[PDB]
């Protein structure tokens, strides 16, 4: 895997699984 | 004794209507605040917009905890008013205010020393991070004010006083609407000005609530330390609804962050923008359901306090019937005026490219709104009878397992693009609504047996 990333250019957070 | 208590103890259909409407109004003003605020901040440029986006999850976490405690407070009070247990309701209300202090100040002292490294530990850098830290600092300073305001709202809703619950929301959000351009543009404080506008508007709301609770003292419940008796049963009663309620709101946010990733996979950056827009519009039409869900918790609670299952079921099913009819009108309007709505949410030269995709989303996605009342009012009455863990399980099933699961499935196994995301979300919600409705019937037939 789980990652929690922020896009500063989109101003939104993303939650991804291992992959 | 009070008009609100007589509403709660009276005909369930009248209470359901007279408690839900002021709640819908209150939530509509809060929605208006957010939209207006997004417009002000967007004209400050990407750095300010990124600072706000950075802070977004921490803010939602704070809201989840505050609102959670408010719902558990409302449910516990409503139930004891139903049982004609006056000293119990007084004691619940006092326990809730002490809890507001403990939770609110704990959030502040835990997050204040953590925020500088936390926001640096993300990928971003430069000015936007500096603004995000300063922005977060202002709101964390009022974490107690936020919790207190939600607990007060719950005390009011707990005793059938939705009118004053509405008023406090209107005052707070309305004041924030006035202060926003003054602080951001007139005083030239930029994005941190919006944080100050909010903090100040929350403090003023606190003053009205405190005035009603401690000065006017015209609530049904009495709040004194003299008639406060430390109770682990009361604490457990509030937390059995409150804590699962907070987790449900976080399950909602987690689902949105997953769906963001599904949307970028299906349609790229612009597809994220379509999802974000279509979701804001969809969440507009869900406001009446939330208002009707808040009412259901209060009336089913009071009915459960009276040991009156007939009254409980009537309130529950009638909330569904009315929410259903409203959503039909809401969904019909959105699908019919999809191009007109898409115009308003693509109000710029740069957002012009995603308009056509927004229209398609608006002619597909909002359809689930008509099934939502079956699962939501079921979750609402689970909280009314104090069984928050059932409400949590149902919401996790709807938001994470069914919404994200089906959206992921369509994107992985098909080439439908964004259309498959909306269809996955609709199918996911349809299934959960049916499951929720049937679980609700089971729980109610068991209530009649006991
Ligand atoms: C009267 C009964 C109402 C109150 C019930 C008790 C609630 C306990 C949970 C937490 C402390 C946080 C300490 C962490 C601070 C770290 C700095």
């Amino acid at each position: 895997a789980f990652t929690f990333r922020y896009s500063p250019s989109l101003y939104t957070w993303f939650l991804f699984p291992c992959g | 004794t009070t008009k609100g208590v007589q509403l709660l103890r009276g005909d369930p259909k009248k209470a359901i209507v007279r408690l839900s409407i002021p709640m819908m109004i209150g939530m509509s003003v809060q929605t208006l605040y957010n939209l207006a605020d997004g417009i002000w901040v967007s004209g400050l440029g990407p750095e300010s917009l990124a600072a706000v986006g950075l802070f977004f999850p921490v803010f939602m976490g704070i809201i989840a905890l505050a609102a959670g405690l408010g719902v558990g407070t409302s449910s516990a009070i409503a139930r004891r008013i139903g049982a004609r247990d006056k000293e119990g309701a007084d004691n619940v209300a006092v326990h809730s205010l002490i809890l507001s202090l403990i939770l609110g100040v704990t959030i502040t002292i835990t997050m204040l020393p953590a925020i500088d490294s936390l926001f640096r530990s993300m990928g971003a850098k430069g000015e936007a991070v500096e603004l995000a830290i300063e922005y977060a600092r202002v709101l964390l300073a009022g974490a107690f004010i936020i919790v207190f305001n939600n607990v007060g709202n719950g005390i009011l809703r707990g005793e059938g006083d939705a009118n004053r619950a509405m008023l406090a929301m209107v005052l707070g959000s309305g004041l924030n609407i006035v202060l926003d351009p003054i602080f951001i543009y007139t005083l030239g404080f930029g994005v941190v000005g919006a944080a100050y506008a909010t903090l100040l508007s929350m403090v003023v709301t606190s003053l009205f609530i405190a005035y009603w609770l401690f000065v006017k003292r015209d609530t049904y419940v009495d709040i004194t330390l003299r008639d406060f008796s430390p109770s682990r049963e009361i604490l457990k009663d509030i937390l059995r609804v409150g804590l699962p309620s907070s987790l449900s709101q976080l399950s909602m946010s987690i689902a949105m962050f997953f769906l963001n990733s599904v949307a970028i996979t299906a349609g790229g950056e612009n597809g994220v923008a379509v999802f974000t827009s279509a979701w804001r519009i969809t969440m507009l039409g869900i406001v009446p359901i939330l208002g009707m869900a808040a009412a259901t918790t209060s009336v089913t609670g009071a009915a459960y306090g009276e040991r009156n299952v007939e009254k409980l079921e009537t309130a529950y099913l009638y909330a569904i019937k009315i929410a259903f009819m409203i959503e039909l009108a809401v969904v019909a309007f959105i699908m019919l005026f999809a191009p007109q709505v898409a115009y308003l949410f693509t109000y710029s030269e740069s957002a012009q490219v995603i308009k056509g995709d927004l229209i398609s989303a608006l002619r597909t996605l909002p359809v689930f709104l008509v099934l939502t009342p079956f699962g939501m009012m079921t979750s609402a009455m689970f909280q009314g009878i104090g069984e928050g863990e059932k409400s949590l399980i149902l919401t996790i099933f709807r938001t994470l397992v069914m919404q994200v699961g089906f959206a992921y499935i369509f994107v992985h196994y098909t080439t439908l693009g964004l259309r498959g995301v909306w269809i996955g979300i609709v199918i996911g919600n349809m299934v959960a609504a049916i499951v929720g409705f049937l679980w609700g019937r089971m729980r109610i037939s068991a209530l009649k047996k006991t």
